[PDB]
């Protein structure tokens, strides 16, 4: 069973800064399937960067995402006050498809 | 379907071959009618 | 199975169609371009019969100009079909439960008339390649039927046979029983050569027909020569 | 392009519950639907996924004797039944499917609004 | 002096109609012949 | 290398007899004065197979024996095979894995490693049939695929000059040979060239046109015109005569063609509730 | 509806030569009636216009002939007082 | 059903549109024939 360990737990930048996250994996997963999500409080999530590099439709170019093998990162260029949510990383390469832990970005 | 009446009979069935027969008959009649009209009009010339 | 349907040529054989009415009541006998009753009066060329088996409710999908799963991924008749159709509800044979009847389910684009697609490769519904293993956006085309009894008529097995026979009498090969009289010449006589009919005076001729080149024709497009079937002579009809 | 889910509903322990996911605005004959349960303020959890046309399913090990994910092409919906409810099953259940016109979108970018179910005894 | 287009007249911008019309016969050949003869004769009259 | 077709490649369009008449068909032909590719050997590409192909050869000993068709020529899709051995001919629509070396009294399996799912076979008298020098064999062929049928035409004729090695003048029609009820999808094409240790073959693709054929009193096609080459030819077509008198003739119109398509339905998205039209508890 | 019109072919008879001239009925020479690139029926025809060919009459555009400035008897009538012929 | 060919073929299927197309085509052909015949008759006046 693939286990993903999303770190760091909480990150606290001021708006206008540079943010990074992580989805270090247990075994190796095909880069074909891995997606990051953004979960505003009280909402369903949404898809940001599917396929580990490609941006989803209708998304600002601030979000990048990268990495393959066992390490994947997501970098936000500048922090505007509506990017403060909880971000999940989900693999669906081989069964079962499992999620991350969360990573809260605050002020 | 085709242009051969014996062919139409040998293939279709008299409840539903007469439709094609009517198409054919109507067309041949129109052809003859046009011919006779043109001959009349030309005979007028030759008489003059 | 419907996705790989057999096909058998018929040739050089006196073919009667009287026998086939001796069946369980055909769930269908349509004949699309020639009436079934007068099927012993014609000489054909290259009668072709090809067969398969499908499910109940889909039987009405085997007809020119219809759309639906079978008609666009498994078997498609052309618009100008000319032949007959049979189907007769075999449930005493093809149901127990049975699971070696198969049919396609996914495909990129529709078929073309009278085309057989046999390949079993992983369907790829997305932009990212598959390496021969199922997964998300990576499916298998085929699916089994599972004809068990007590599913009612809607889901009960059904055999189907479709006959397609081209109908201009090029050198004829297959046609139904009829006697043969000795031919007479130089007398106004009712004739019926191989399928033609009408009156005329059959004489000798000087034309030369190529081996593929069977009955001549005139300006108004009416037969005026013919290769007599048994003694391959060339005659003139006036 | 949207999914519409059922409404909130409270059951007593031991019973069974059935959840449904509408589908409208896209080509449903190709897509797949997955189910994700999230408790209050916790992480997300996985349940299982189904391919629509074929009907094949897959489940998590934990949810192996309590889930039957079935669809219905006619009305274009996907259903989920949870049996032998317990106190630990009270959460919000979501439903997601890739956008799929001529081609699917390589990622679940259509998410339903999520429904609630409370396993209580009062 | 006038002239006419069968296909444009009967078959208004439809292709199925043109394919079905082209198997009728030589009706437009005949009509074009007739109108052309009339048109030439009109010049002949003024010349004379 | 390209050369120009020079009014060649007509075939008897139907199996009836006609004499002292002019006939106007409409079918797939090779346009007059076309642009054909030119290969020399002393080269076996994989050429595309559009609606149809015209093939010719000028060659003394049969360095080339047969063809292979198919959509990918690998072993995941079906594909034809026609090999003409010493005394017969073999046709299989079967499944093949063609070896990259296609050259063939050498090994016949030099072309393919294995065969499965074999569908339709056929053996008969071989196509190569030509009768010492002072001439060269000119074989011509037409391959066409419609509605699940594959049809082959043929003709051959000794030739006189060898100096330019370009397609000679003249007019010879192609008698129908065989029709096959295969069931496949054809896109690509390759020839099987057999070298054991001086020939040229051409290729031209077919299109839908209209011709005006002439039959002599023996019943052979000895002339034709392309109804769309140029204004004179279409004048001849519309007058139904190989000779045009002095004057001004009116032939056909001209219409600018559409470029694209437009759809403008209204932008609402609901479903009207058929689910109580059908499924109502109680019909009144 | 998209533009359309008739066509007429001037020939001296195949027994003398094979050059033809083409008259487009009731169009204007300025705009090229054929619009060579634009898809249309009469497809293979590409009578490429040059300086000598194009000449506009009342009947229409006449492509393929040069307008001399003499006067002769009529040979092949065209319309509006203009004739045509095959000469040195 | 209607005088618009595109509409007739938009609504009906090919095995059922042929009768209606046949009716329309024959009617238009008849109108053209009337016109030509009238013009031929009427040109003799001008010739006289
Ligand atoms: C026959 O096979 C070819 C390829 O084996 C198919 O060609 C494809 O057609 C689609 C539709 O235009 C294109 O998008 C693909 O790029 C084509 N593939 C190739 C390799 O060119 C063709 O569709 C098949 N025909 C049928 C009726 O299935
Ligand atoms: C039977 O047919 C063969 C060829 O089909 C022919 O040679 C033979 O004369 C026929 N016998 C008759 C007509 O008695
Ligand atoms: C044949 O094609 C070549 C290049 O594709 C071109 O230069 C040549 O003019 C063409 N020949 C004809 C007759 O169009
Ligand atoms: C040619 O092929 C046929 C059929 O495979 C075979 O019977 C025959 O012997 C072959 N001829 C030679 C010379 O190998
Ligand atoms: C074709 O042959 C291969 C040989 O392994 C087999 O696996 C495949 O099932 C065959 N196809 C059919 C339709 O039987
Ligand atoms: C037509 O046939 C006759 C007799 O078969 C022959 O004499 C004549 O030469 C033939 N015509 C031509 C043009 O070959
Ligand atoms: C063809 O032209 C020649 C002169 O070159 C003439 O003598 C002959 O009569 C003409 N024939 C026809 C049929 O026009
Ligand atoms: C053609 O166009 C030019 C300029 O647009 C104009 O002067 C001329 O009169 C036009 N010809 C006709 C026949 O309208």
């Amino acid at each position: 069973e693939i286990v993903l360990t999303q770190s760091p737990g909480t990150l606290s930048l001021s708006p206008g800064e540079r943010a990074t996250l992580s989805c270090r994996a247990s075994q190796s997963v095909s880069s074909s399937y891995l997606a990051w999500y953004q979960q505003k409080p009280g909402q369903a999530p949404r898809l940001l960067i599917y396929g580990a590099s490609s941006r989803a439709t209708g998304i600002p170019d601030r979000f990048s995402g990268s990495g393959s093998g066992t390490d994947f990162t997501l970098t936000i260029s500048r922090l505007e006050p509506e990017d403060f949510a909880v971000y999940y990383c989900q693999q669906y390469g081989n069964s079962p498809w499992t999620f991350g832990q969360g990573t809260k970005v605050e002020i | 379907i085709s242009s051969v009446l014996n062919d139409i009979f040998s293939r279709l069935d008299p409840p539903e071959a007469e439709v094609q027969i009517d198409r054919l008959i109507t067309g041949r009649l129109q052809s003859l009618q046009t011919y006779v009209t043109q001959q009349l009009i030309r005979a007028a010339e030759i008489r003059a | 199975s419907v996705y790989a349907w057999n096909r058998k040529r018929i040739s050089n054989c006196v073919a009667d169609y009287s026998v086939l009415y001796n069946l369980a009541p055909f769930f269908t006998f349509k004949c699309y371009g020639v009436s079934p009753t007068k099927l012993n009066d014609l000489c054909f060329t290259n009668v072709y019969a090809d067969s398969f088996v499908i499910r109940g409710d889909e039987v009405r999908q085997i007809a020119p100009g219809q759309t639906g799963n079978i008609a666009d991924y498994n078997y498609k008749l052309p618009d100008d079909f000319t032949g007959c159709v049979i189907a007769w509800n075999s449930n005493k044979l093809d149901s127990k439960g049975n699971y070696n009847y198969l049919y396609r389910l996914f495909r990129k684009s529709n078929l073309k008339p009278f085309e057989r697609d046999i390949s079993t490769e992983i369907y790829q519904a997305g932009n990212k390649p598959c390496n021969g293993v199922a997964g998300f956006n990576c499916y298998f085309p085929l699916r089994s039927y599972s004809f068990r009894p007590t599913y009612g008529v809607g889901h009960q097995p059904y055999r189907v046979v479709v006959l397609s026979f081209e109908l201009l009498h090029a050198p004829a090969t297959v046609c139904g029983p009829k006697k043969s009289t000795n031919l007479v010449k130089n007398k106004c006589v009712n004739f019926n050569f191989n399928g033609l009919k009408g009156t005329g005076v059959l004489t000798e001729s000087n034309k030369k027909f190529l081996p593929f080149q069977q009955f001549g024709r005139d300006i108004a497009d009416t037969t005026d020569a013919v290769r007599d079937p048994q003694t391959l002579e060339i005659l003139d009809i006036t | 392009m949207q999914l519409v889910q059922s409404g909130p509903e409270v059951k007593k322990p031991g019973t069974s519950v059935k959840v449904s996911c509408k589908a409208s605005g896209f080509r449903f004959s190709i897509s797949a639907v997955q189910w994700v349960r999230q408790a209050r303020g916790q992480r997300l959890e996985w349940i299982g996924w189904i391919v629509v046309g074929s009907g094949d399913t897959n489940y998590a090990q934990k949810f192996q004797e309590r889930v039957t994910i079935t669809r219905d092409m006619s009305t274009s919906t996907a259903y989920m039944e949870l049996s032998s409810l317990r106190f630990e099953d009270t959460a919000v259940y979501y439903c997601a499917a890739p956008y799929c016109g001529g081609d699917c979108s390589d990622g679940f970018d259509i998410w339903g609004q999520g429904t609630m179910v409370t396993v209580s005894s009062a | 002096k006038t002239s006419v287009d069968c296909t444009m007249y009967i078959c208004g911008d439809s292709t199925e109609c043109s394919n079905l019309l082209l198997q009728y016969g030589s009706f437009c050949t005949q009509l074009k012949r007739a109108l052309t003869g009339i048109a030439v004769e009109q010049d002949k009259n003024t010349q004379e | 290398a390209y050369t120009n077709s020079f009014t060649r490649g007509v075939y008897y369009p139907d199996k009836v007899f006609r004499s002292s008449v002019l006939h106007s068909t409409q079918d797939l032909f090779l346009p007059f004065f076309s642009n054909v590719t030119w290969f020399h050997v002393i080269d076996n590409p994989v050429l595309p197979f559009n609606d149809g192909v015209y093939f010719a050869s000028i060659e003394k000993s049969n360095i080339i024996r047969g063809w292979i068709f198919g959509t990918t020529l690998d072993s995941k899709t079906q594909s034809l095979l026609i090999v003409n051995n010493a005394t017969n001919v073999v046709i299989k629509v079967c499944e093949f894995q063609f070896c990259n070396d296609p050259f063939l009294m050498e090994s016949e399996f030099r072309v393919y490693s294995s065969a499965n799912n074999c569908t339709f076979e056929y053996v008969s008298q071989p196509f190569l049939m030509d009768l010492q020098g002072n001439f060269k064999n000119l074989r011509e062929f037409v391959f066409k695929n419609i509605d699940g049928y594959f049809k082959i035409y043929s003709k051959h004729t000794p030739i006189i000059v060898r100096e330019p090695e370009d397609l000679p003048q003249g007019f010879s029609a192609l008698e129908p040979l065989v029709d096959l009820p295969i069931g496949i999808n054809i896109t690509r094409f390759q020839t099987l060239l057999a070298l054991h240790r001086a020939a040229a073959y051409y290729v031209g693709y077919l299109q839908p046109r209209t011709f005006l054929l002439k039959y002599n009193e023996n019943g052979t096609i000895t002339d034709a015109v392309d109804c769309a080459l140029d204004p004179l030819s279409e004048t001849k077509c519309t007058l139904k005569s190989f000779t045009v008198e002095k004057g001004i003739y009116q032939t056909s119109n001209f219409r600018v063609q559409p470029t694209e398509s437009i759809v403008r339905f209204p932008n609402i998205t609901n479903l009207c509730p058929f689910d109580e039209v059908f499924n109502a508890t109680r019909f009144a | 509806p998209c533009s359309f019109g008739g066509v007429s072919v001037i020939t001296p008879g195949t027994n003398t030569s094979n050059q033809v001239a083409v008259l487009y009925q009731g169009v204007n020479c300025t705009e090229v009636p054929v619009a060579i690139h634009a898809d249309q029926l009469t497809p293979t025809w590409r009578v490429y216009s040059t300086g000598s060919n194009v000449f506009q009459t009342r009947a229409g555009c006449l492509i393929g002939a040069e307008y001399v400035n003499n006067s002769y008897e009529c040979d092949i009538p065209i319309g509006a007082g203009i004739c045509a012929s095959y000469q040195t």
